[PDB]
């Protein structure tokens, strides 16, 4: 039974590119604050460079027929080819649109594609059309399909522009095939359980210290080390970690024991990694690979490994529960277990020892959506303001 | 049938020509400018191993682009639907505006023509119209501009006039000589002006109210239109159109600067020729609209009062018309239509008017001139 895309689901629009005779998968991305214009994020080299799907996920608000959309403008449903759909950026909360303003990227008959705050007007609405004759108008849209999107406002296709040296996204009369990948389904999401792509705090077994980086003493290189702190750090944004799965499709699925994932520090935008000297140190996105940045959750420190279980499509089954389940972090390749060094604002350093300590369990707590939004805003604004300061100093 | 055609054309962008395909395009203005040079060059225009033997490639490209623009402008929705706010009409007009920039249309209209000229022997050497730039090309431009982009800004109207229209009317007025009137270029330019350029200015008559500071350009437009009206080769329908346009613009025009055309009026009207119908109608409606400006000492507060130079001119006009009409033989429509003119002039003229002892000295000899009037 092939499952069908439905409204209120989180999806990512990905297009395949053919730069110098190789196929690399590119996902449509946007950033809420600052640049309204959309861009592309590469997902082919996930083993070498992590993909940032938090800015690529979109939600299917409403699927309406063309005449229903016209009547509404004059004033859980399965998507059908030829319907008018509304896409909201999950992070920003703003909707995709045709900006009606062009960057003049050598295409005079083109419009830039970006995010828009308001839902009124026909700029935000898009029409989905079948790729080939296998599908037809009025048919249900399958999770695995190629789609061409036509803007209602300008009758332009969501187009991948090869003309510029850098790959762009724009509304052009040429058509580009888009494939939809389901990230998560809200209705089938069990409450209180861990889902992929959640910003969360690692509460240590004492229930009063969190895994965090040093405070913002203006030393960016000093921010890289990882340790335990207790007190207000549990309320600050410097102890927020996002669990990113190694898979693009069905990333927002219930996390099972032993499933590899990457832990990203939201404030610094850096991934937790195990250096060869057994000491944890945050790496950059460019050099964050699967070899060092892969981690798993184990129910117990018992050495019988789960072997290999193939990832299953769909939302999956909920195993790890928030606030009560006890988890032990183990590096995938080295097999080391995360523990506190206990060397003596506790500032108790955390290292990985394959034997480990006895109270190495870590509970999981959800950060609020407001807290995650604010932390991402802080990271983006720090980056922009640092660039501005460097330019002014130059 | 218009929405379907527009959608098919936008789905197949190659139908718009290499200039407007978008990818590696130069624009409509650049395409027409390059077609100019193609027409100038013999090798690129012709095969080189009139029209049936030699297709003029520059004119072919020009006509293709003009036809595309004309078709799109005709595909533009009616203005009543846009006033009603119909979404499809709004969308179609927006698509057309995105397809064709306004600046390109203004530039193509600004492209000048090559006038026919007399030769040493006295023969009018006539450029081949089928070889180069023709007035119909700009006639399509105007239709697109007034059916898609719309002409509703006073500043934009003045800009368009100055850059592209007024030079064409000046060229027509210069070609209005009897020897050069018979030239086919003169006929085509007359058709272009009387069909596309001038009715547009007729429909844009209300916008002409706020032209006080741009007195020179509107005076030039008035004088060129009057000179074109004093043309031998103009057809009956063309004469009707020019009369209607001129009387429409004069009515909305500020009373002040139109004395620069009244000065030619006082010299041309007393002739009482067949050409004098439109002039005297213009006098009738202007004086009936601006009677209180002349008689009442203050006049309209915005308009002001007479400079007494206009008072003297109107005196000369009145008495010349009266004397000519008195010595003129009885013609039915002439005395039916002159009564309102003479009566309106008399009513506008203040009864207490001091006649100026200052006679004018050394008037514009172009005005006293009658063999070409220059």
């Amino acid at each position: 039974e092939i499952q069908f895309l439905r409204t209120d689901d989180e999806v990512v629009l990905q297009c395949t590119a053919t730069i110098h005779k190789e196929q690399q998968k590119l996902c449509l991305a946007a950033e809420g604050f600052g640049n309204r214009l959309c861009f592309l994020e590469s997902t082919s080299n996930s083993k070498n460079v992590p993909p940032d799907l938090s800015i690529c996920t979109f939600v299917l608000e409403q699927s309406l027929s063309v005449r229903a959309l016209q009547e509404m403008l004059a004033n859980h449903r399965t998507l059908l080819y030829g319907h008018a759909i509304l896409l909201r950026h999950s992070y920003s909360g703003m909707y995709l649109c045709c900006l009606s303003t062009s960057r003049s990227s050598t295409d005079k008959l083109a419009f830039d594609v970006g995010l828009q705050e308001d839902t009124t007007g026909e700029a935000c609405w898009w029409t989905i059309h079948p790729a080939s004759k296998q599908r037809s108008e009025g048919e249900k849209v399958r999770v695995g399909d190629d789609l061409i999107l036509v803007s209602v406002s300008s009758e332009r296709y969501l187009h991948l522009s090869y003309g510029n040296g850098s790959l762009h996204v724009d509304a052009a009369f040429q058509q580009t095939l888009w494939s939809v990948a389901p990230i998560s389904s809200g209705s089938e999401a069990a409450q209180g359980y861990l889902i992929g792509g959640d910003v969360l705090r690692l509460l240590h077994g004492h229930m009063d210290e969190c895994l965090t980086v040093p405070s913002g003493e203006h030393g960016e290189e000093q921010r890289r080390t990882v340790h335990y702190e207790g007190g207000a750090v549990s309320v600050h944004a410097r102890s927020l970690w996002r669990l990113e799965t190694l898979r693009v499709a069905w990333s927002g699925s219930h996390i099972r024991w032993g499933q590899p994932f990457r832990l990203r520090h939201v404030t610094t935008g850096k991934y937790l990694s195990l250096m060869e000297d057994k000491n944890l140190l945050l790496m950059d996105k460019e050099k964050a690979d699967v070899k060092s940045t892969a981690f798993t959750f184990r129910s117990s420190k018992e050495k019988l490994d789960v072997g290999v279980r193939k990832e299953v499509d769909g939302m999956g089954t909920s195993e790890i529960k928030y606030g009560d389940s006890v988890c032990y972090i183990q590096h995938v390749d080295t097999g080391l277990w995360l523990t506190y060094q206990s060397v003596d604002s506790i500032q108790r350093k955390a290292i990985m020892h394959h034997e480990g300590h006895m109270d190495d369990g870590i509970s999981l707590s959800r950060s609020q959506h407001e807290e995650s939004r604010t932390a991402r805003v802080i990271r983006s604004t720090v980056f922009l303001f640092n660039r501005f300061i460097r330019g002014l100093d130059a | 049938n218009a929405n379907v055609v527009v959608r098919l054309l936008i789905r197949r962008p190659e139908c718009f020509g290499p200039a407007l395909r978008g990818e590696g395009g130069n624009g409509l203005l650049a395409a027409m400018e390059e077609a100019i040079k193609i027409a100038e060059d013999p090798s690129r225009d012709g095969p080189s191993p009139e029209e049936d033997d030699t297709i003029h490639m520059g004119n072919a490209i020009m006509t293709f682009y003009s036809a595309l623009i004309d078709l799109l402008g005709r595909c533009a929705p009616e203005m009543h639907l846009i006033h009603a706010g119909k979404g499809e009409a709004i969308r179609i007009r927006s698509i057309l505006r995105s397809l064709i920039p306004l600046g390109d249309l203004v530039g193509v209209i600004s492209i000048a023509f090559q006038m026919p000229t007399i030769a040493k022997d006295g023969n009018v050497v006539e450029p081949d119209m089928s070889a180069g730039f023709c007035p119909d090309h700009k006639a399509a431009m105007v239709l697109f501009l007034d059916r898609v982009y719309g002409i509703e800004v006073q500043d934009f109207l003045l800009h368009l006039l100055e850059v592209g229209f007024l030079p064409d009317l000046r060229a027509a007025a210069s070609l209005d000589t009897a020897a050069l009137s018979a030239t086919d270029m003169a006929l085509a330019l007359n058709r272009y002006l009387c069909t596309a350029v001038l009715p547009l200015l007729t429909r844009c008559a209300p916008l002409f109210a706020g032209t006080e500071h741009h007195a020179s350009l509107i005076d030039s437009l008035l004088h060129t239109v009057y000179r074109l009206s004093k043309g031998c080769s103009l057809t009956k329908a063309q004469r009707d159109s020019i009369e209607v346009c001129l009387l429409s613009i004069c009515g909305q025009l500020r009373p002040s600067m139109m004395q620069h055309l009244l000065r030619r009026l006082v010299f041309d009207v007393p002739l009482l020729n067949e050409h004098a119908k439109m002039p005297l109608k213009l006098l009738t409606n202007h004086y009936e609209r601006c009677w209180k400006y002349y008689c009442l000492p203050g006049g309209w507060g915005n308009f002001g009062a007479a400079s007494e130079e206009e008072l003297h001119l109107s005196r000369k006009l009145f008495w010349g018309i009266f004397d000519a009409l008195s010595q003129k033989k009885y013609e039915q429509e002439l005395f039916k239509l002159a009564l309102p003119c003479l009566s309106a002039v008399a009513g506008a003229l203040p009864p207490d008017y001091m006649e100026s002892n200052y006679v004018s000295m050394m008037e514009k000899q172009s005005s006293m001139d009658s063999e070409g009037n220059f």
